[PDB]
C-alpha cells in the first residue's frame, strides 16, 4: 500500500507546473523508494518511466544533469526490466550528448549502469552510441583528458557486447597510448583498458594494431614500461602461439632498455617450449488544541500532517516529508495514509 | 534552560547518522539505512548551561543537490562532515559549504568541519593537515571523529555549542 | 543596470534614502538576483539603515520566493542582538513585513525568532539585548498573530523578568509587547473552556512590584489592564488625537494610584506622566472625593512646564469621563485656557477646547465666543482649523461666528511667507463657507496659479479652484467659471511638471463638462490626449469620451482618428510596451465613448482576437491581460451584436484558463468570461 | 530578413531605404509598416559608436514626407527620447532636433504639441549647447501650429527669460501670433 500511495502523489506533482520548483525533490523520493523495495519496485515502472523520460526532454538544463544521475540510479535497481524503455533512453542520451565536461561525465556514468543492467542485451543499443564515443576520443578539451578516462573506464565494462564493434573502437584507444602530447594519466588508462578487454574478447586480428604501439611506447616514454608490459603480457597470454612471429621484433626493444617482467619472460619461454596454463516529536502536534479561529485550527492540521510524515515507519512516506513541507497538498493527500 | 538546533550535513555514506546516533544513544552498531530527515533529541550541560540539542541528521547531499530551505531559516550550527576514507567526500563537502554560503549570504554563521572514520588508518587518504587548513581558510573549527567512540563525538557537539556561544 | 542601482543603493546609505527605496521597488517590479544580494550584503555590514530600507522594499514587491526568505532572515539576525537604537526598530519592523512573507517556513521562522527573543529575557545581559528582544516580540504579535499566540505560556512567564530591569527606554517597549499580546487574548477567551489564568497573573505581578524604579513599571501595566478591561474610554482618547475583571479591584488600584501620585509628585517627571494617563482612563471606567484630589493634582500641574502639554489632554478626557461633576471647574479652567493663548505645543490647548465643548454639551456657547477671538489670533495652525471644523459642527450656533473671523484671517493671509499659503489655500476649499465673497477669492487665485515658482502653491491652488467653482442660472457666475477654467485647464496641458498636469485634469469633474464642451477648451483637451506621460493620456481619453455626447461634432471625429492610430499601434509596432499601452487605452476609449465603437465592433474585435491567437506576444503578460480586459468592456457595449464571436472567444479564453503558460492573471480571464456570458 | 543589430549591414540597408523612398514617392506609404518594427528597434537600443546608425536612420526619416502621415504617432516618440536624454552623444541629439525641423515642413504636428514642446523646453534648460538648434526646431514648430501655440507662449517664455535667449525667428513669430498676422 504505502509505496503505491506515495508514488501516486509524487507523480501527480510530476507534471510540469508544480515541478518548476519541485522536480528534484520528487525524483529524490522515487529513487529512495526503489532503493528500499528490492525488485518489487518493478511493478511501478510503467507509471513512472514514460513521464520521467518526457520530463528530461521538457525541463531546463539547470536540472538536467541531476535527472540523468537519478535515471541511472533507477536503471541500477530495476536492472534488466528497463529494456522496454531503452530506445527512449538512448534517444535522450543521444540528444543531450555535447562536447562539454558538464553533461558528459554523468551520461557516461549512466552508460556504466545500463551495461551492467542489460548485460548481453546492451549489444543492440551500442551502435546508436558508438558515433558519440569515437567523437569523444578524436577531440576533447577536458582538463587532463579525464572525460576520455571515464569513457575508457566505461568501455572496460562492455565485455562480450563489444565483439562486433571492436574494429571501430580499438583504433582510437590505441591513438591515446601512442601519441607524445597526451597527459600521462589518460595514456595509462588506455593501456590498462586494453588489458581488461583482453580478458573477455579476441585480439588475433589486431595483433599488429596493438603490438607495434606497445613496442613504440616502450621506447619513447620510460614511465609506462611496467604498465605496457602488463598489457603486452596479457595480450600474449590471449594470443598464445600466434605470438611466435613477434617474439624477436619485440625482444630487440626488451634487450635495448633491459626490461624484466616475470609474467612476460615466463610466457615467452613457455611459448617457445610449448605448454600454457520515534513519538516525542509527534506529541507536540497531537493535543496542541488550544485554538480559537480558522487559521489557528488549520495550522494545527498542517503541522499534524507533516509531523505524521516524519515519524511514519514506512520509508516510502518518510521520503515525502522533505517535499511535504515545501508543497503542502503532498501532506494533505497522504494524510489518511500517513495517519 | 536553553534549546539549540544543529544540522549535520555532508556527502552520503560518510557517517552522519553513525555519529549522531552514537552521541544521542551510545551503541557501536547503527542504522545502515539511507536516512531522509532523521531528527534526534539529547540533554547535555556545557559550562553550567542546560542545552537541549535538537539534531537534524540530513539526507546526504551529492555533488549537484539543490540546497534545502528548512536549514537557512532555523539553525544555530552546522556540523559539515567528510570521511577520511575517500577524496569523494572532501570535494563534495567543499561544494556544500559553497552552496550553504550562497543560500544564507555570507554572515559569521557557526560552522565546523568534521573528519569521520579516523580509526580507519589503512583506508585513510585525506590527512589531518588538509582539513585543518581548509577549516582555517573558512574561519571555522576542525575535528576528526569516530562513531566507534562516544567520547570523541561528545567532544564534537561540545565544540559546535562553544562556536555558537561566540 | 546593476552598477546604476548600486550607485543608487550606496546613495541611500547617506529622505534621499526612502526616495531611492521607492525607485528600488519600481526597478524590482520592472524585472539579476546575486548582484543585488551582494550589493545589500556590502551595504549591510558597515550604512546599516540603507540595508534595512532595501530588505523591506524587496519583501512582497518581487513575489518573494524561498531563496529570499532564507537570506533575509539570516541578515536580520545579525542586525538586532548587539546594536544601537533606531536601526533596532526598523530591523524588527522588517521582521514584521518578513514574517508575513507567505512562504511555508513561517511557523519555523516565527518559532525561532520568538524562542531566541525569550532566551535574551532569561539572563540580564547587555540591556540592548532586552531592548531588541522586546521590540521583536511586539512586532511579531502585531504582524503574525497566529504563530505568536502559539508561544504564549513562556511569554507571560518572561516579560515580568524584564519590565522591572533598571531602564527608561525598555519600559515603553516591554509594555507595548504586553499590549499586543493582551489584544490577542481579547479575541480568543470567549471560546476556551474556562476563563484564563493570565489577567490575574498580570495584576498580581504589577501589585508585587508596586508594594521609584518599580512605580513607573507597575503604572504602565495598570495603564494596559485598564485599556483592555474598558474598550469605551480609549476611543475618546483616540478621537481627540485625530484633531470587567478589573471591576473586582477598581478601588484598590484607585487608592494605590492617587496615594502614589501626590506622594511622588516632587520626584519624577516620568511617573507623573503615566498618572495623567490613568486618571482620565479610570474616571471613564466608574464615575466625588477622588475627583477633587484628581482635579487638584491635574490643575496644579498645568502651571508647571514639563507635564502641561499632557495635562491638557487629561483635562479634556476627564471632561467626557465625568461630565456633571466637571461643570464646577469651568470658571477655573477657562482662565487657564485664556492665559494659554495671547499670541507669543499650543495644539493640545485647542484639543482641550474641542473636548470641553463636545462632552458636557452646548451650554458654554457665549464663553466659547469669548474664546474664539483668542484662538484665531494664533494664526493658521493645522490643529486650529481642524478644531474650528469640529467646534462649528458640534456647537451649531457658532457656525457663523467661527467663519466671520476665519475668512478675514485667510483674506489677510492672501491679500498680504510661503509654507503658510499652502495651508491657507487648503483651508479655503476644505471646510464649508457660506459667503458669495468666494468669487473674489477664486479670481485672486489667478495670481497664485500663474506665478508661484514654488510648485506647491500651484498644485494646491488647482485643487482649491476646482472645489470652489461648484456654483457652476445667471450671467456673472458663468463668465467667472469660464474665465477660471481657461486658466485652470491651460495649466493642465501646459505646466512642465507632470504632477500638476495630472492633478488639474483629474479635478475637472462631470460638474464642469458644459464648459469643457466649448470648442476652445476642447482643442486644449485633445492636446492632452497625446501627452508625454501615459497616465495623463489615459485620463484625457476618459474626459473627452464623457463629452462625446455633449458636443459630438467636434469630439466624435477626433475620437475616430484616435481609434485608427490605436489599432495601427496594435498591429504594426513590434514593441510590447506600445501594444500594452495601446490596448489599455483602447479599453478606455471603448467603455467611455460607446456610441463611437458600436459601428466599429467587427474590426476592433478581430484585431483583438488576433493578438490572443499569436505565439510571440508571450514575452509581455500585459498585452494579453489588457486585450482581455478590453474584450470585457467591448462585450459590455456590444450586447447580442457580439453573439457570433462568443464561441471563438470562449474556446480561446477556456484554453487560457487551463494550463497557465499563457499566464494571464486568471482574475482577468474569469472576469471577461463572466462579462461575455453576462452581455 | 537581413536587418540585424550590427553596424555592418544597417548602414547599407538604410541607404537602400533612402533610394526606395525617393523612387516610389507616394507609393512607399504601403511598404512603410513592414519596416517600422525594425526602425523602432534601432532607436530603442543601439551599440553604434556615437549612435551614428541612428543618425543615418534619422537622415532617412527626414525624406519620408507625407508618407509618414499615418505612422507619425509610432515614429515621433523614439525621436523625442533622443533629444531629451542626458547620456546621448551630442551629434545624434542634434540630428533628432533637426529631423523634427524637417518633418514640420511636410506633416501636421497639432496632436503632438505637448509631446514635442515639453522636451524642447527641457533641452533648453539642461544642455546649453543645443539652445540655437532647439530654438530653430521650436520656431518652425510654432510656424506650423499658428495660433494653436497661444497656450504655450508664457510657459516657454519662463525659460526664454531665465537663460536670456534671442532668436529673430522665434521673437518675430510670438509677437506676430499675439497681434495676429502670419506669412
Ligand atoms: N568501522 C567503522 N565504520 C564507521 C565509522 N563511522 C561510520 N562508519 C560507517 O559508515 C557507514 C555509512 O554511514 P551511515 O551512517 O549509514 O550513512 P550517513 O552518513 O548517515 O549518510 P546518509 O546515508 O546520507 O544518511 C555505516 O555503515 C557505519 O558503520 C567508524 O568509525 N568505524
Ligand atoms: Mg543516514
Amino acid at each position: 500500500f504505502y509505496p503505491a500511495v506515495s508514488m501516486v502523489a509524487l507523480m501527480r506533482i510530476f507534471r510540469d507546473q508544480s515541478l518548476s520548483h519541485h522536480h528534484t525533490m520528487v525524483v529524490q523520493a522515487i529513487t529512495f523508494i526503489f532503493k528500499s523495495l528490492g525488485l518489487k519496485c518493478v511493478q511501478f515502472l510503467p507509471q513512472v518511466m514514460p513521464t520521467f523520460l518526457n520530463v528530461i526532454r521538457v525541463c531546463d538544463g539547470a536540472i538536467r544533469e541531476f535527472l540523468f544521475q537519478q535515471l541511472g540510479m533507477l536503471v541500477s535497481f530495476v536492472k534488466s526490466h528497463i529494456r522496454p524503455y531503452m530506445d527512449e533512453i538512448v534517444t535522450l542520451m543521444r540528444e543531450f550528448w555535447v562536447m562539454n565536461t558538464s553533461i558528459q561525465s554523468t551520461i557516461i556514468l549512466l552508460i556504466e549502469q545500463i551495461v551492467v543492467a542489460l548485460g548481453g542485451e546492451f549489444k543492440l543499443y551500442l551502435p546508436q552510441l558508438i558515433p558519440h564515443m569515437l567523437r569523444v576520443f578524436m577531440h576533447d578539451n577536458s582538463p587532463g583528458r579525464i572525460v576520455s578516462i571515464k569513457l575508457l573506464a566505461a568501455i572496460q565494462l562492455f565485455g562480450a557486447n563489444l565483439d562486433d564493434y571492436l574494429h571501430l573502437l580499438l583504433p582510437p584507444i590505441v591513438k591515446l597510448f601512442d601519441a607524445p602530447e597526451a597527459p600521462l594519466p589518460s595514456r595509462k588508462a588506455a593501456l590498462e583498458t586494453v588489458d581488461r578487454l583482453t580478458e573477455s574478447l579476441d585480439f588475433t586480428d589486431y595483433a599488429s594494431r596493438i603490438i607495434h604501439p606497445i613496442v613504440r611506447t616502450l621506447d619513447q616514454s620510460p614511465e609506462l614500461r611496467s604498465t605496457a608490459m602488463d598489457t603486452l603480457s596479457s595480450l600474449v597470454f590471449q594470443l598464445g602461439k600466434k605470438y611466435q612471429i613477434f617474439i624477436p621484433m619485440v625482444n630487440k626493444v626488451l634487450v635495448r632498455h633491459r626490461i624484466n617482467h616475470q609474467r612476460y619472460d615466463v610466457l615467452i619461454c613457455r611459448i617457445v617450449k610449448g605448454y600454457t596454463l520515534s513519538t516525542i516529536n509527534l506529541q507536540k502536534a497531537w493535543g496542541a488544541a488550544r485554538r480559537v479561529s480558522k487559521d489557528d485550527w488549520l495550522e494545527w492540521l498542517r503541522r499534524l500532517s507533516l509531523e505524521l510524515l516524519k515519524d511514519s515507519s514506512s520509508p516510502s512516506l518518510r521520503s515525502c516529508w522533505a517535499l511535504a513541507q515545501a508543497y503542502n497538498p503532498m501532506a494533505r493527500d497522504l494524510f489518511n495514509a500517513a495517519f | 534552560s536553553k534549546s539549540r538546533k544543529i544540522a549535520i550535513l555532508g556527502y552520503r555514506s560518510v557517517g552522519k547518522s553513525s555519529l549522531t546516533i552514537q552521541f544521542v544513544e551510545g551503541q557501536f552498531v547503527d542504522s545502515y539505512d539511507p536516512t531522509i530527515e532523521n531528527t534526534f533529541t539529547k540533554l547535555i550541560t556545557v559550562n553550567g548551561q542546560e542545552y537541549h540539542l535538537q539534531l537534524v541528521d540530513t539526507a546526504g547531499q551529492d555533488e549537484y543537490s539543490i540546497f534545502p530551505q528548512t536549514y537557512s531559516i532555523d539553525i544555530n550550527g552546522y556540523i559539515l562532515v567528510y570521511s577520511v576514507t575517500s577524496i569523494k567526500s572532501f570535494e563534495v563537502i567543499k561544494v556544500i559549504h559553497g552552496k550553504l554560503l550562497d543560500m544564507v549570504g555570507k554572515v559569521q554563521i557557526p560552522i565546523m568541519l568534521v573528519g569521520n572514520k579516523k580509526d580507519l588508518h589503512m583506508e585513510r587518504v585525506i590527512s589531518y593537515e588538509e582539513g585543518k587548513a581548509l577549516a582555517e581558510s573558512w574561519n571555522a573549527a576542525f575535528l576528526e571523529s569516530s562513531a566507534k567512540e562516544n567520547q570523541t563525538a561528545v567532544d564534537v557537539f561540545r565544540r559546535i555549542i562553544l562556536e555558537a556561544e561566540k | 543596470x546593476x552598477x546604476x542601482x548600486x550607485x543608487x543603493x550606496x546613495x541611500x546609505x547617506x529622505x534621499x534614502x526612502x526616495x531611492x527605496x521607492x525607485x528600488x521597488x519600481x526597478x524590482x517590479x520592472x524585472x539579476x538576483t546575486r548582484f543585488y544580494d551582494q550589493l545589500n550584503h556590502h551595504i549591510f555590514e558597515l550604512e546599516r539603515k540603507g540595508g534595512i530600507l532595501a530588505i523591506a522594499s524587496l519583501i512582497g514587491v518581487e513575489g518573494g520566493n524561498a531563496t529570499r526568505i532564507g537570506r533575509f532572515a539570516n541578515y536580520l539576525r545579525n542586525l538586532l542582538p548587539s546594536n544601537d537604537p533606531v536601526v533596532m526598530e526598523m530591523a524588527s519592523k522588517a521582521i514584521g513585513r518578513l514574517a508575513m512573507a507567505g512562504d511555508t517556513f513561517t511557523a519555523e521562522y516565527v518559532e525561532f525568532e520568538v524562542k531566541r527573543a525569550l532566551e535574551w529575557l532569561g539572563a540580564d545581559r547587555n540591556e540592548g539585548r532586552r531592548h531588541a528582544a522586546v521590540l521583536v516580540l511586539r512586532e511579531l504579535a502585531i504582524s503574525v498573530p497566529t504563530f505568536f499566540f502559539q508561544q504564549v505560556q513562556p511569554f507571560f512567564d518572561n516579560i515580568f523578568v524584564a519590565v522591572w530591569d533598571p531602564k527608561q527606554a525598555i519600559r515603553e517597549g516591554a509594555v507595548a509587547a504586553l499590549r499586543a499580546c493582551l489584544i490577542l487574548t481579547t479575541q480568543r477567551e470567549p471560546k476556551e473552556m474556562q476563563k484564563p489564568q493570565w489577567y490575574r497573573h498580570t495584576f498580581e505581578e504589577a501589585e508585587k512590584g508596586f508594594d521609584d524604579d518599580r512605580i513607573h513599571g507597575a503604572l504602565l501595566i495598570l495603564n494596559e489592564l485598564v485599556r483592555i478591561s474598558s474598550m469605551e474610554g480609549e476611543r475618546l482618547r483616540e478621537e481627540m488625537e485625530e484633531i470587567x475583571x478589573x471591576x473586582x479591584x477598581x478601588x484598590x488600584x484607585x487608592x494605590x494610584x492617587x496615594x502614589x501620585x501626590x506622594x511622588x509628585x516632587x520626584x519624577x517627571s516620568l511617573i507623573q506622566m503615566t498618572i495623567l494617563n490613568l486618571l482620565p482612563r479610570l474616571a471613564a471606567f466608574r464615575p466625588t472625593q477622588y475627583l477633587q484630589d484628581t482635579m487638584n493634582h491635574v490643575l496644579s500641574c498645568v502651571k508647571k512646564e514639563k507635564e502641561r502639554t499632557a495635562a491638557f489632554q487629561a483635562l479634556g478626557l476627564l471632561s467626557v469621563a465625568v461630565r456633571s461633576e466637571f461643570k464646577v471647574y469651568l470658571p477655573r479652567v477657562l482662565d487657564i485656557i485664556r492665559a494659554a493663548l495671547p499670541p507669543k505645543v499650543d495644539a493640545t490647548v485647542f484639543t482641550c477646547i474641542s473636548m470641553l465643548a463636545r462632552a458636557m454639551g452646548p451650554g458654554i456657547q457665549q464663553d466659547i465666543k469669548e474664546l474664539l477671538e483668542p484662538m484665531l489670533a494664533v494664526g493658521l495652525s493645522p490643529a486650529l482649523t481642524a478644531v474650528l471644523y469640529d467646534l462649528s459642527r458640534q456647537i451649531p450656533q457658532l457656525k457663523k461666528d467661527i467663519q466671520d473671523g476665519l475668512l478675514k484671517m485667510l483674506s489677510l493671509v492672501l491679500m498680504x511667507x510661503v509654507g503658510s499659503i499652502t495651508l491657507a489655500l487648503r483651508t479655503l476649499g476644505s471646510f464649508e463657507f457660506e459667503g458669495h465673497s468666494l468669487t473674489q477669492f477664486v479670481r485672486h487665485c489667478a495670481d497664485h496659479f500663474l506665478n508661484s515658482e514654488h510648485k506647491e502653491i500651484r498644485m494646491e491652488a488647482a485643487r482649491t479652484c476646482s472645489r470652489l467653482l461648484t456654483p457652476s442660472v445667471s450671467q456673472t457666475a458663468v463668465q467667472v467659471v469660464a474665465d477660471v477654467l481657461s486658466k485652470l485647464l491651460v495649466v493642465g496641458i501646459t505646466d512642465p511638471d507632470p504632477d500638476i498636469r495630472y492633478c488639474v485634469l483629474a479635478s475637472l469633474d462631470e460638474r464642469f463638462d458644459a464648459h469643457l464642451a466649448q470648442a476652445e477648451n476642447l482643442q486644449a483637451l485633445f492636446v492632452a490626449l497625446n501627452d508625454q506621460v501615459f497616465e495623463i493620456r489615459e485620463l484625457a481619453i476618459c474626459t473627452v469620451g464623457r463629452l462625446s455626447s455633449m458636443n459630438p461634432a467636434f469630439v466624435m471625429p477626433f475620437l475616430r482618428k484616435m481609434l485608427i492610430q490605436i489599432l495601427t499601434e496594435l498591429e504594426h509596432s513590434g514593441i510590447g510596451r506600445i501594444k500594452e499601452q495601446s490596448a489599455r487605452m483602447l479599453g478606455h476609449l471603448v467603455s467611455n465613448a460607446p456610441r463611437l465603437i458600436r459601428p466599429y465592433m467587427e474590426p476592433i474585435l478581430k484585431a483583438l482576437i488576433l493578438k490572443l491567437k499569436d505565439p510571440d506576444p508571450d514575452p509581455n503578460p500585459g498585452v494579453i491581460n489588457n486585450v482581455l480586459a478590453t474584450i470585457g468592456e467591448l462585450a459590455q457595449v456590444s450586447g447580442l451584436e457580439m453573439r457570433k464571436w462568443v464561441d471563438e472567444l470562449f474556446i480561446i479564453i477556456m484554453d487560457m484558463l487551463q494550463d497557465s503558460s499563457l499566464l494571464a492573471k486568471r482574475q482577468v480571464a474569469l472576469w471577461t468570461l463572466g462579462q461575455l456570458v453576462a452581455s
